[PDB]
DNA sequence: ATCAATATCCACCTGCAGATTCTACCAAAAGTGTATTTGGAAACTGCTCCATCAAAAGGCATGTTCAGCTGAATTCAGCTGAACATGCCTTTTGATGGAGCAGTTTCCAAATACACTTTTGGTAGAATCTGCAGGTGGATATTGAT
DNA sequence: ATCAATATCCACCTGCAGATTCTACCAAAAGTGTATTTGGAAACTGCTCCATCAAAAGGCATGTTCAGCTGAATTCAGCTGAACATGCCTTTTGATGGAGCAGTTTCCAAATACACTTTTGGTAGAATCTGCAGGTGGATATTGAT
């Protein structure tokens, strides 16, 4: 034909499945590099423990996901169904992180 | 002098009444610890602990897991109204998160 | 050593939509992922910044998982997991 | 050479097998569960020795321990907490 | 026979009640209202002055608070006119709910 | 007692937040979130009072109960 | 010969140090912690005041009042963020009115 | 009975506006923050302590607090003044 | 727009009062001077872990194409909420007495800190055990074209 | 209301990484015997609380009228999702040296712990003074309307 899913539905097959594991979702190195970098850019001749960078991707990630379910309740709020940076920022804005 | 009995033993309990006693005095709480301090705290821990494990064990009981992993914990604490507000500030590592998707988003 | 630059961009476009995802996101307008990756940067910032305020008061040269649970706990980010 | 870090996973793991005699807890599960004990144990003793201090007490007794559980925990918990903390130290206390 | 356009007072009161600090519930209904709640908890209570106006200041600062993050909601959706699903969508992303 | 929490003194509140245009049913979401907050405050506050064995809430236990709550307020003790 | 005036501070150095000794903080406190605390405080006390009677002066006033210190900490980016979390009675809010809402 | 920052406020007033006077709640703003900045200082250096295993707050752990609680150009400045309080102590 | 008219709002002065500022005097902290304790900086150093390297491989990132359907624009009409004048009631305000009651002051018996001297309970690993991650195949859906 | 394409189950299988149990000394509990408190349990103040009582007005409740805002209906350009090809770079296994934690000792500068002597800061009656709130009068803003 070839076959072909509509657009929503691969979609929804992935946060069913992203929901429902819980492995980390941003690549390990690339993830170790901008910590070494961002550290690097405040201290120098810094060291990191694994367990360290391990705990700071545990975080980000979960700062992340927590917030774009609020991005998507501004998107929804505004009957759409696609997050856009207004979203994000007024997420942001309620959250009290920067009003 | 007398055969030592452990407070735990005295108080009922599980958890290490000596041990809670000691972290208070050493963690700068008050000048002084009264006897029947740490032996509530105690308490109250391990009746914690005991109520998010006894929902862990059955998460990974409906998982058809025998061992509690950070998943089990996590849907035990999120699905349980009062630990999710408890918690409701705390990540727990590699516990992901409660399968939920907006209505309006499904397939109309 | 090697000089670090752009590492954000290792961020990529596949691994937020991942994050979107098990957040419940359906669709990702365009401009989403440098959104993303601003917001990231500044979550880490504050979060390093701490951390490594903590390696320096113990005069240590290693953060330790310890430094990063502390910044976390300073920013109402108490995490689970790594207290050793 | 010897150097020993102390843990709760001894009484977590017994309180396991009270409520759970077939299941096990991996470490990453042990893990959080030291972070929760430790966790609630200094909210309780953090605002225990607040309200020692608002009262210029210089003490923390039991009674102290169940205000800060009472401000701290919501509904039910609470309710649970203070019979098992109050029954622990009637029972500590009548020597028991 | 003058009126104004409706929006034009509304206006004029922001900027009437962004200028003063007075308090802006009487306060009276707000000391049984005060009252009535703290009498689920503990009977037969006694109220400092200063602790019916810290009351009554705290919760007119948060309600004005959340008057704000409500309007932006509003706002997002593309409204001038704030509804219950805009206080509700501020509560909730404040991590109230 | 809360209906005592009047229309006009909730358009006042919103005022002072900038809003220009308010629905007829923001008058009982506004007292419902009222309530819960005093609810919240309240109960914390009396907890205090009990706890120092007193029949009167002062403005302190308000005060810190405030401070719990992450709603510091300045100028009534703290 | 108080401490306050050997550090050449106007808050009070020794009541600082009576303050940490018995808030139950550490078992000891070191002789510089409250000189060091006691001029943070002074300091940030001198930024409050310096600011809010410029907004005294500004309103065409001499008394400092707890509006001008409300315009105060909500003018400058970095007081507010330290004191994001609290609310200052009697201070009321910044005028704002969100640009949508104008006329025309 | 009863201690206040209040005299201590206002000769900073008279320093910074010696024309400025401070109503009485006003005043009490005032201590409310020196309160509230004195246990958050306090209360941090307390956790740095306990973190290294020390028993002793010193101007170390108040220094650290203070970068670690205010936001960059305030803590600078009261690095400064923290730092300036000790040594102008310490000469005498 | 710059026509006539309603209300808003803005300056400039003005005088009684409610809060401020300033004077005047007594306990509780703050400062000294001795005489101890002790915490943790300084100096070898054992030994965990961190940075780095190599190297092979497949899981994924990247870019492209293509078109489904979403967001954004436009229109429109019913109807919700603003403005308003009207009229009455609940809030506010205020000396009055009375009383409940925080807050003090005087104890003392229960309870806590202390302090060496003995006993375990728990920790750090070796030793023994076993869920389940991950690989494969059919039910049993689920989806989307016709 | 059907096939076909594809994703999703779900159960059954097997040793490896990761638990769970088995030992073996120390730190840290428990025992016991003295030396300080603590903070309750009474008593009796002085505040500040609640409860009236009675005025007046400021404010709220009520009903009209319509302006204009919200939301429903319709279009459509093009953004973003799905699927594909291609091959890069992360992932994994496994060394290696050596930085820099972390552990023991050893011990002065700096801290607690007294016991006294001065000092200051909190009270409560005394002293001005800032701005509230109320006059006027003059433009400004709004809205109708040749």
């Amino acid at each position: 034909k070839p076959h072909r899913y509509r657009p929503g539905t691969v979609a929804l097959r992935e946060i069913r499945r992203y929901q429902k594991s819980t492995e980390l979702l941003v690549r390990k190195l690339p993830f170790q590099r901008l910590v070494r970098e961002i550290a690097q850019d405040f201290k120098t001749d810094l060291r990191f423990q694994s367990a360290a960078i391990g705990a700071l991707q545990e975080a980000s990630e979960a700062y992340l996901v927590g917030l774009f379910e609020d991005t998507n309740l501004c998107a929804i709020h505004a009957k759409r169904v696609t997050i856009m940076p207004k979203d994000i920022q007024l997420a942001h804005s309620i959250r009290g992180e920067r009003a | 002098r007398a055969k030592a009995k452990t407070r735990s033993s005295r108080a009922g309990l599980q958890f290490p009444v000596g041990r809670v006693h000691r972290l208070l005095r050493k963690g700068n709480y008050s000048e002084r610890v009264g006897a029947g301090a740490p032996v509530y705290l105690a308490a109250v821990l391990e009746y914690l602990t005991a109520e998010i494990l006894e929902l862990a064990g059955n998460a990974a009981r409906d998982n058809k897991k025998t061992r509690i992993i950070p998943r089990h914990l996590q849907l035990a604490i999120r699905n349980d109204e009062e630990l999710n507000k408890l918690l409701g500030r705390v990540t727990i590592a590699q516990g992901g998160v409660l399968p939920n998707i907006q209505a309006v988003l499904l397939p109309k | 050593r090697k000089v670090l630059r752009d590492n954000i961009q290792g961020i990529t476009k596949p691994a937020i939509r991942r994050l979107a995802r098990r957040g419940g996101v359906k669709r990702i307008s365009g401009l989403i992922y440098e959104e993303t990756r601003g917001v990231l940067k500044v979550f880490l910032e504050n979060v390093i910044r701490d951390a490594v305020t903590y390696t320096e008061h113990a005069k240590r040269k290693t953060v330790t998982a310890m430094d990063v649970v502390y910044a976390l706990k300073r920013q109402g980010r108490t995490l689970y997991g790594f207290g050793g | 050479k010897r150097s020993r870090k102390e843990s709760y996973s001894i009484y977590v793991y017994k309180v396991l097998k009270q409520v759970h005699p077939d299941t096990g807890i991996s470490s990453k599960a042990m893990g959080i569960m030291n972070s929760f004990v430790n966790d609630i144990f200094e909210r309780i003793a953090g605002e225990a020795s607040r309200l020692a201090h608002y009262n210029k007490r210089s003490t923390i007794t039991s009674r102290e321990i169940q205000t800060a559980v009472r401000l701290l925990l919501p509904g039910e918990l609470a309710k649970h907490a203070v019979s098992e903390g109050t029954k622990a130290v009637t029972k500590y206390t009548s020597a028991k």
